[PDB]
C-alpha cells in the first residue's frame, strides 16, 4: 500500500520545472494529477528519485479558440472537458468521450497532458484525439517540438517523449461545418477500462454524400489505431447500412488484440465491432 | 396500549456513530510505542524453501525485529479449527499458515515472514529487502485432478481432504422404477465477501505480569496456542465494516500479533493491504456438482444423487469443514425428495483457504438444483414453473423429517420442515409474474427465470447465546450481548426486543457487545443466527428484571397488590394514583445490600438456548434480463426475490439485508470470479479485475416480498434472514439467460461473461 | 530523505507540520489528524470511502500525496454535523437506512456534499444513481442510498 | 501522607458516547459511582481500568 | 501461590467492590477469596465424582488434584476446568454475594 | 525556533531524535523512549526515584535538561535484568521485602548499581544507610532496604 521514499519539489514555472528534474535527475519524474503515478507508487511499480509537481504552474490550464485550431493546456482536467467552451457543433466530440473516463472524483484531478504521456492501451482521450488529427506541443529545455498524435502514441504505457520534454499544449483541427461526431464504448461496468470502443466522425456533402471521414479504435493493439482504409470505403458514399457495415467489417480485419481476463482475442476484435457500426450511425443524425 | 416496538420500522442505533465519524474501526486505532507489522507473503503457489535471514531487512534503521517460522513454530502449533464435531477424521493436515511455514508453501498469499517497524512505510520498505529461496513444485488447481493423484499437498499420507456422505431410502430402485432420468455436471465460481474494510488487528500487552488487549469471542484459540489463559483475554469492542463470514475467526496474522506483542511488551498494529485480502482471506463458492435426477411420468421427484467437489483452497480455516458438511446436507432444498446419495469431497488446491461466505454452500447447491430442474422441464417439456408447483413440499405431510441421512446438519438431530407452507408462498409471491411473461413482442428482451431457497440459517449455533439487561440511575438501559455488530443492525433489533418487553423507548437502550472483560462468554453471529438466539437472551433477561421490579417494587410501596396496569414505563398502582418509576427502583437498590439488574442467560444448566434450532426460511427469486446480442452486455430490467420468515423484527433493516444480499449474489452471477494463471498465480488481485457491482448496473428495482406465515417453535416465532437474499441469485439469472436466446437451459459454468453471451449468431449460423 | 513543511486548512482549522513527501493524504488526515472519518478500502481510487472534498471538488484522498494539498482547503465527513445537528444528508441517510457497515459513508456523503450545496440540480432516481456511482458499497445495494439521496433533495427544494 | 507518586489521572472517551475509560487512580476505583452521578451518564459506561499506585 | 494471579480495580471484570481503607482488606476480601475457593472445591470435587464414577469419598483430596482410594488414579484440578468448556456449562465460582450480601462482616 | 538533535546511548541502544531544549531528561527518558522505569516524585533533586546512571555516575534525571546528556551513556532500572534473571540487587530487595509501593525502587537500585559492580566496598548496616540516604521512601522505612542491600553484598563477596 505504501509508496517508496522520494523527494519532492514544487515547480514555479515551465523552464524552472524543466531544469529541476534534469539535474534531478536521470530517473526523476514529473507529477500532475497523480491518478496514474500515485496508484503506481502504492503498488511500488515505479520508484523515482524525486518528483516535480508542475501542477501549480499558472499558464497551463487554458482553453483557447486560437486560429484554425483549438488550444488546450496540458494541465486541463478531464472534469473541465465535460463542461466547457465545447459548443458550436464543435463539442466536437470530447465531452462525450471524456465522460467515459472512470468517475467524477478521478476526472477532478486527472489531466489531459499526463493521460497522453502515460498512454494506456485503453486510454480514451488518445483514441478520440487521433480521430481529430491531434497536435501536441512538447516544450523542452533545448527547443519546442510538435508531435502529431500518430507519432506520439508509441506503445502501451509508452510515448515518443524523450526523458524531459514536457507536454505543454494540445491543439485540434477545428472541423467541419457541418458534420456529425459520436463516441461509444463497451465495458462490463460503466466507467471501467473498455473491452472495445470506437471513435468515428463523418462530414457530409450537400446533402447525402460524404466528403471526409476519420475513424479510430480502442483496444486494438497497444495503442489507438487509424482505420484509414475503412475510411476510404465510406468516402464518396451514400452512407447506407451497406457501407457502414462493410466499412466496419474491414475496419477490423487487420487487428491483433491482446487477450485479457475479460476479453478473448477474437471477441475483443469482434468487439471492435459495432462500436464502429453504431458510432458511425450516431455520427449521422442531421449532423 | 402501550404501543409496539417489535415489527416496526425503527431507525437503527448504529447510524449516528458511522455518519459523524465517532465510530472506531480496528485500523483507526493508535497506541504509543506501536510496531507496525508487514507480512512477507508467498509468491509461489507451491514450493519448498531455503529462506534468507535478512539481515538487509533487520539492517534498515527503524526495524526492531523480523519474525520467521523459527519463532512462531515453537510455538504455537497450527491454527485450531473449532468445536467439536467433525473430529471423525484427523486434521492437521491443516489449519492454515500455521503459523509461518519454512517447509512447504501452498498458495500465493501465504504468510512466510513478518517484519516489525516504527511506521507502516518502513515496514513494507524492509519487507521487500527480504529474499526467499524457492523450489517450485507441480501446481494443483482443479478439484477433480486433486483427488486422483498424482500431485499432493500434504506429502505424507493425508492427503487431500474429507469425504462426507449422506443417504437413505432406496435410491437405486427409485432410479430403476422411473421413466425419465436426468444427468449433468455444474461448475461454480470462486468468490468471497470482499468487504470494504480490509482485515485489521491491534494488540496491546500489559507487559507487567498480566494480559493482552485485542481489537479486531474466539479468544479461545489464541489463548490456547499461547497457553496464556485463564483469559487474560482481552478482546475489545471495535465496529466491523463487513464480515459476510469472510473475516471468519482466527487467521495466522491474528496469532503472530499476539505472540510478538506478548514476547516484546510493545503495542503491535496490523492493517491489511487490499491486494493481501484478495489473496489471503476466506475464499468460497468453488464447487463441482454431478447430479442425477429420477422422475416418474408425472414428473415428481423420486430421488437425487451425485458427487460434489469443494475446492477448499489450501487449508482448513473456518468452516472446518462445517460448510462442506452443510452443503452435502441441503442440495435438495425445499422439495419432495424420497431418497438420495449425496457424496462430497472436501479437496485442496494451491489457492487461498476457504471460509464461510454469506450463505455458504447454499448459493452453490441452489444453482445446481434449479438448473438440473430447468433441464428436466426441457427434456420432458413440462412447464418450468409448475414443475416446482407440482413438486415442492407436502402441504399436509408436515413435520417432514427428510429422507437420506438427515437432518444431520451439521448434526444431532431433528429437524424437518415445520416452518410454514411452501407454495402459497410461491403462489402468493407472484405479484407481477405472469405479465412479466408477456414477451418478446418480438424483440431483444428475452429473459425470465426462477430460483428457490431453503436456508440452514439457524445453525444452532448453539446450543446457546448469552445476553443481559441493566437498568440504572440516569434514564437509560444497557444491554450486553454475545453477538456482534457487523452491519446488520443487531444493536437495534435487540433494542426493539428489549424495549417492547420493558415498556421504554429504544432511544434509551444502549447495546454493548464484544467486550470480553464485560462479556465473559458468548457465541458470535453466524449462519443467520442471533435474532432468535441472542434476542431470546435479551428477552429472558428483560423478562427477569421485570419480575425483579414488579415483585420487589411491590414491597417498596404498598402492596402486593398484586395489580392491574403492569407498565407504562413505571407502575401506577391499583388505579391511576401515583407510582414508582422503573429507574427509581434501580436508583434505590445498590449499596443497600444488593444490586439492581440481571444477566439471566444463563446458568450451569444453560440459557438462553433454543437448542438445535431448526427454523428453515424459504422463497423464490424472479428475474427479467435484457440482452444485447453482440455486445453481450445486459440490463436486468426487473428483479424480485421472495421470502417467508417468522415475524420479521424490523421491516426497514430487513429490507436492507434482503436487497443487499441479492446484489452480492447478482455480483456472483455475472461479475465476480477469482482467476488464476496456469502457474497458480492469482490474477484478480486489484479492484479493476475483481468487479464489484456498482450503482448504475444494479436494478433500480428490488421488491421486498416478505410473508409472515406459521411462526416456528422459538418464542415470538422468528427466522434467520440475512442470508436468503443471495441464495437463488445464481440459479434464476442463468435460467433467465437461457430462456433469453433460447436453445435451452444448457449453461453450467458460472459466472456469465459477455464473451459467453457470444452465442449471438451461433444462434444464426 | 528531507521532510517538507506543509500548511493546510482542515475543516476551517489551519495546520503547520513537517511531513515526508511519500505520505498519502489519507494517512495524513487519519494520522496524526486524528479524523478517522475518512476510510480506506481499495487502494487505487475505486472503493469510494477514500473520498474527500479538496478545494470544493471531491477527490480521492488516496491517489494524492499529502504534500500535494499544501495551501489548500480540505473537508471531511467530520465537518458535516454542526452544533449537534446532523447535516441534512446524514439525516436522510438514516431516514432511508442508506448504510450498514459504515465504510461507504464518508465516500458517498462527501461526493454528494458540493452537489447538495449548489442550487442545482434535482436528483431523481436515475440521475441519483449516476451521481453516487463513483463509490462502491457491499451492503445496501444502493437502492436505499439512491432513495436516501432523493429524499435529501426534496426537503431541500420543493420543501412542503 | 505525602506519598512518592503525586496524584495523576488519564481519561479516554469512547466518543461513540457509549462509554468512558479512566486509568486515573481514584482510590476506591469502584467510586466511579460519584463521577457517574455527577456527570449523569451512569453507571457502567464509566468503565475504570487498573493502574498501579 | 506462584500459579495464582490477582486482578483488581478493573470495573469491567469487577462491577462491584468496596475498596481498601481502614486496615480491612484481608478478612473482608480474603474472606471473599475463601468462600470463592470453597465454592470451586464443591463445584470441582462434586464435578470430579461425576467425571470418574467414584462418589465424593476417596483419599484425602489435594495436589491440587483428586486422589480417590490409595493409590490408583487421579484427575488434576485444571483438567477438570479444561473439560468444562462449551459442554452445556462453565468451570468457575464467584459466590460473594447476593441480596442478604456476601461476604458478611456487619 | 530551536530544535536540538540528541545522540545518546540509553541502556545500550543509541538514539537519534530532535527535542526542544527545555524538556528534562526524566521526561525524555519516558517519552518517547518509553522506559517508564524511571519515576518522578519530587521535582528538585530530592525524591530519589528520579535517579539514573549517567556515564557511570548516579545523577538525577530531573535536574538535567535532556539536551545536556548528548553523547553519553545512560542506564535505567530496565537495564538491570539480563535475560529473565533479575539482577541480584533486585532479588535481595524482594528476598528482604525492601519495597512495598514501587516508586522508591528505580532510585535506590540505580544508586546502588555502580557501587555493586565495583569490587569495593563491603556494605555494613551503618555504611549501607549512608549509601541509600540520597533516596527517600515513605513505606519501609529503610530498615529492610538496609537489610536488603547488605544481603546483596554477602552473596556477592563472601559467598559461601
Ligand atoms: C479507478 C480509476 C479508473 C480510471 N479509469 C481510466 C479510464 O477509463 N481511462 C483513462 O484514460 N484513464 C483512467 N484512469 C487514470 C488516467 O490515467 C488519468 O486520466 C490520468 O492519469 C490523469 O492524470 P495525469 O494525466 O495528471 O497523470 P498523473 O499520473 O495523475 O500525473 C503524473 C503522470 O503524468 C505523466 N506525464 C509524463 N509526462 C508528462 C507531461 N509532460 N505533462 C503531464 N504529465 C506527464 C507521468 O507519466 C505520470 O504518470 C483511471 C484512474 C483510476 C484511479
Ligand atoms: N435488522 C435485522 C438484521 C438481521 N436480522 C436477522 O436476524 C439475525 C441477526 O443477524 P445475525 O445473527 O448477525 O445473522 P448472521 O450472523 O448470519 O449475520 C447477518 C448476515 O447478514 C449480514 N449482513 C451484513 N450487513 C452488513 N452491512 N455488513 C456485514 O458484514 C454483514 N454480514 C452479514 C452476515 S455474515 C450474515 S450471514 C440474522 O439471521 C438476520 O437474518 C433481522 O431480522 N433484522
Ligand atoms: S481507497 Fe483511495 S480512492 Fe478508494
Ligand atoms: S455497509 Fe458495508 S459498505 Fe455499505
Ligand atoms: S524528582 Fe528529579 S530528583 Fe526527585
Ligand atoms: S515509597 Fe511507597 S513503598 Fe517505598
Ligand atoms: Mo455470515
Amino acid at each position: 500500500m505504501k509508496p517508496p521514499s522520494f523527494d519532492y519539489v514544487v515547480a514555479d514555472s515551465v523552464e524552472h520545472a524543466l531544469r529541476l528534474l534534469a539535474d534531478g535527475g536521470d530517473d526523476a519524474k514529473i507529477i500532475a494529477g497523480g491518478q496514474s503515478l500515485v496508484p503506481l507508487l502504492n503498488f511500488r511499480m515505479s520508484r523515482p528519485s524525486l518528483l516535480v509537481d508542475i501542477n501549480r504552474v499558472p499558464g497551463l490550464a487554458n482553453i483557447r479558440k486560437s486560429d484554425q485550431t483549438i488550444a488546450i493546456g496540458a494541465l486541463t482536467r478531464h472534469a473541465k472537458l465535460t463542461t466547457s467552451k465545447t459548443i458550436s457543433q464543435n463539442l466536437p466530440i470530447l465531452s462525450e468521450a471524456a465522460a467515459w473516463i472512470a468517475h467524477p472524483q478521478i476526472r477532478n484531478r486527472g489531466t489531459i497532458g499526463g493521460s497522453l504521456a502515460h498512454a494506456d492501451a485503453a486510454a480514451e482521450l488518445p483514441v478520440v484525439l487521433l480521430a481529430l488529427d491531434a497536435y501536441v506541443t512538447a516544450q523542452s529545455l533545448q527547443g519546442e517540438r510538435k508531435i502529431p498524435l500518430k507519432e506520439l502514441l508509441v506503445s502501451h504505457f509508452v510515448s515518443s517523449i524523450l526523458p524531459g520534454e514536457l507536454i505543454v499544449e494540445v491543439n485540434v483541427p477545428q472541423l467541419p461545418h457541418g458534420s456529425g461526431a459520436a463516441f461509444d464504448e463497451f465495458s462490463r461496468r460503466h466507467g471501467d477500462y473498455a473491452i472495445g470502443g470506437a471513435a468515428s466522425i463523418v462530414t457530409l456533402d450537400e446533402q447525402g454524400k460524404c466528403s471526409r471521414a476519420r475513424i479510430t479504435v480502442l483496444g486494438g493493439g497497444s495503442t489507438a489505431i487509424r482505420c484509414q482504409e475503412a475510411e476510404n470505403i465510406l468516402i464518396d458514399s451514400t452512407l447506407s447500412s451497406h457501407d457502414i457495415a462493410a466499412a466496419a467489417h474491414a475496419a477490423v480485419q487487420g487487428l491483433d488484440p491482446v487477450p485479457t481476463v475479460h476479453g478473448s482475442a477474437q471477441y475483443r476484435a469482434q468487439v471492435i465491432r459495432t462500436m464502429v457500426e453504431r458510432t458511425l450511425a450516431k455520427a449521422l443524425h442531421r449532423a | 396500549n402501550r404501543q409496539a416496538w417489535i415489527g416496526q420500522e425503527v431507525l437503527r442505533r448504529e447510524d449516528r456513530r458511522l455518519l459523524t465519524g465517532t465510530a472506531t474501526f480496528a485500523g483507526d486505532l493508535g497506541v504509543p510505542g506501536q510496531l507496525h507489522m508487514r507480512i512477507v507473503r508467498s509468491t509461489q503457489a507451491h514450493a519448498r524453501i531455503v529462506s534468507i535471514d535478512a539481515t538487509e531487512a533487520e539492517k534498515t534503521p527503524g526495524v526492531r525485529m523480523v519474525i520467521t517460522s523459527e519463532h512462531t513454530r515453537h510455538l504455537g502449533s497450527v491454527l485450531l479449527e473449532e468445536l467439536g464435531y467433525h473430529e471423525i477424521y484427523e486434521n492437521i493436515e491443516d489449519f492454515s499458515h500455521p503459523v509461518l511455514a519454512v517447509d512447504k508453501v501452498l498458495y500465493v498469499g501465504q504468510p512466510v515472514v513478518a517484519v516489525l517497524a516504527v511506521d507502516p512505510y518502513l515496514a513494507e520498505d524492509a519487507a521487500e529487502l527480504v529474499s526467499i529461496e524457492y523450489e517450485p513444485l507441480p501446481v494443483l488447481l482443479d478439484p477433480e485432478e486433486a483427488l486422483t493423484g498424482k500431485v499432493e499437498l500434504f506429502p505424507g499420507r493425508g492427503n487431500e481432504g474429507a469425504r462426507i456422505k449422506k443417504a437413505y431410502g432406496d435410491i437405486d430402485r427409485a432410479f430403476a422404477e422411473a421413466e425419465h432420468v436426468i444427468r449433468h455436471k455444474y461448475v461454480t465460481n470462486r468468490h468471497s465477501g470482499v468487504p470494504m474494510e480490509p482485515r485489521a488487528v491491534v494488540v496491546q500487552p500489559d507487559p507487567a505480569r498480566d494480559t493482552l488487549f485485542i481489537w479486531g469471542d474466539n479468544r479461545r484459540i489464541i489463548a490456547k496456542m499461547l497457553n496464556l489463559p485463564e483469559v487474560n483475554v482481552r478482546m475489545k469492542h471495535v465496529e466491523i465494516g463487513g464480515s459476510f463470514g469472510v473475516k471468519g475467526g482466527v487467521f495466522p496474522e491474528n496469532v503472530v500479533a499476539a505472540w510478538a506483542a506478548r514476547t516484546l511488551g510493545v503495542p503491535i498494529k496490523w492493517t491489511e493491504d487490499r491486494v493481501e485480502h484478495m489473496t489471503s482471506t476466506s475464499h468460497a463458492r468453488e464447487m463441482v456438482h454431478k447430479l442425477e435426477l429420477a422422475l416418474d411420468a408425472e414428473g415428481r421427484i423420486l430421488g437425487m444423487k451425485d458427487e460434489i467437489f469443494h475446492n477448499h483452497g489450501a487449508y482448513f480455516r473456518q468452516a472446518e469443514p462445517l460448510v462442506s458438511d452443510i452443503t452435502a446436507g441441503i442440495v435438495f432444498g425445499p422439495y419432495r425428495v424420497p431418497a438420495y446419495d449425496a457424496t462430497l469431497h472436501a479437496v485442496f488446491t494451491n489457492k487461498t483457504p476457504v471460509g464461510a461466505y454469506r450463505a455458504p454452500g447454499r448459493y452453490e447447491s441452489t444453482f445446481a438444483r434449479e438448473r438440473i430442474f430447468d433441464l428436466a422441464c426441457a427434456e420432458i417439456g413440462l412447464s418450468k414453473t409448475e414443475f416446482r408447483r407440482r413438486n415442492l413440499l407436502t402441504a399436509e405431510d408436515l413435520p417432514w423429517t427428510p429422507g437420506l441421512d438427515i437432518v444431520h446438519e451439521p448434526y444431532h438431530f431433528d429437524s424437518g420442515d415445520v416452518v410454514k407452507h411452501f407454495n402459497e408462498a410461491l403462489e402468493a409471491a407472484n405479484f407481477s409474474e405472469w405479465l412479466e411473461e408477456s414477451k418478446r413482442l418480438r424483440a431483444d428482451g428475452r429473459k425470465v427465470g426462477v430460483g428457490l431457497g431453503v436456508l440452514m440459517d439457524k445453525a444452532g449455533l448453539g446450543l446457546f447465546e448469552t445476553g443481559g439487561v441493566e437498568v440504572s440511575r440516569a434514564g437509560r438501559v444497557t444491554v450486553k450481548t454475545g453477538g456482534s455488530s457487523v452491519g446488520q443492525g443487531i444493536e437495534t433489533v435487540l433494542a426493539q426486543i428489549v424495549a417492547e418487553e420493558l415498556q421504554i423507548a429504544p432511544e434509551n437502550i444502549d447495546i454493548v457487545h464484544s467486550d470480553t472483560e464485560l462479556i465473559p462468554d458468548g457465541v458470535g453471529s453466524w449462519s443467520s443466527r442471533s435474532t432468535v438466539l441472542a434476542g431470546g437472551a435479551a428477552r429472558k433477561a428483560a423478562l427477569a428484571v421485570v419480575e425483579k421490579a414488579r415483585r420487589l417494587a411491590s414491597e417498596m410501596l404498598e402492596a402486593d397488590p398484586d395489580d392491574l396496569e403492569l407498565t407504562a414505563g413505571s407502575f401506577k398502582v391499583k388505579g391511576t394514583d401515583q407510582q414508582i418509576s422503573l429507574y427509581e427502583i434501580a436508583a434505590a437498590r445498590d449499596p443497600f445490600t444488593a444490586r439492581a439488574d440481571n444477566d439471566e442467560p444463563g446458568l450451569a444448566a444453560d440459557a438462553v438456548y433454543m437448542n438445535n434450532a431448526m427454523n428453515y426460511p424459504y422463497g423464490v427469486t424472479l428475474v427479467q434480463i435484457e440482452l444485447d446480442p453482440d455486445t453481450g452486455g445486459h440490463r436486468i430490467l426487473r428483479f424480485s426475490t421472495s421470502t417467508e420468515a417468522g415475524r420479521v423484527i424490523n421491516p426497514l433493516t430487513t429490507r436492507g439485508q434482503i436487497i443487499g444480499a441479492a446484489v452480492q449474489g447478482i455480483g456472483g452471477a455475472l461479475y465476480e470470479e477469482f482467476l488464476y494463471e496456469e502457474d497458480g498465480q492469482p490474477i484478480t488481485t486489484s479492484f479493476m479485475d475483481y468487479l464489484l457491482p456498482s450503482a448504475q448496473e444494479m436494478p433500480n428495482v428490488d421488491c421486498f416480498v416478505t410473508e409472515d406465515a406459521k411462526s416456528p417453535d422459538n418464542p415470538f416465532g422468528a427466522k434467520g434472514l440475512g442470508e436468503i437474499g443471495i441464495i437463488a441469485a445464481g440459479a434464476a439469472i442463468a435460467s433467465a439467460i437461457d430462456d433469453a436466446i433460447a436453445d435451452g437451459v444448457h449453461t453450467d459454468r458460472l459466472p456469465v461473461t459477455p464473451e459467453q453471451i457470444f452465442s449471438r449468431c451461433q444462434g444464426l449460423n | 530523505m528531507n521532510a517538507f513543511r506543509l500548511t493546510v486548512e482542515v475543516n476551517g482549522v489551519t495546520h503547520a507540520t513537517d511531513v515526508e513527501p511519500r505520505r498519502l493524504l489519507a494517512d495524513f488526515l487519519r494520522d496524526d489528524l486524528h479524523l478517522r472519518g475518512t476510510r480506506v478500502g481499495c487502494e487505487h481510487g475505486v472503493c469510494g470511502s477514500c473520498t474527500v472534498i479538496l478545494d470544493g471538488q471531491p477527490v480521492r484522498s488516496c491517489t494524492v500525496l499529502a504534500v500535494q494539498a499544501n495551501n489548500s482547503r480540505i473537508e471531511t465527513v467530520e465537518s458535516l454535523q454542526k452544533d449537534g445537528q446532523l447535516h441534512p444528508l446524514q439525516r436522510s441517510f438514516s431516514k432511508c437506512h442508506a448504510l450498514q457497515c459504515g465504510f461507504c459513508t464518508s465516500g458517498f456523503l462527501m461526493t454528494l456534499k458540493p452537489l447538495y450545496d449548489d442550487e442545482d440540480v434535482t436528483l431523481d432516481a436515475t440521475s441519483a444513481r449516476e451521481a453516487i456511482s463513483g463509490n462502491l458499497c457491499r451492503c445496501t445495494g444502493y437502492q436505499q442510498i439512491v432513495e436516501a439521496t432523493v429524499d435529501a433533495f426534496h426537503c431541500r427544494d420543493h420543501n412542503d | 501522607g505525602v506519598p512518592m507518586e503525586p496524584r495523576a489521572v488519564v481519561v479516554q472517551p469512547d466518543p461513540a458516547r457509549d462509554t468512558l475509560f479512566i486509568w486515573g487512580t481514584v482510590h476506591v476505583h469502584d467510586n466511579r459511582r460519584i463521577i457517574a452521578k455527577m456527570l449523569n451518564l451512569p453507571e457502567v459506561n464509566v468503565r475504570m481500568k487498573h493502574v498501579e499506585i
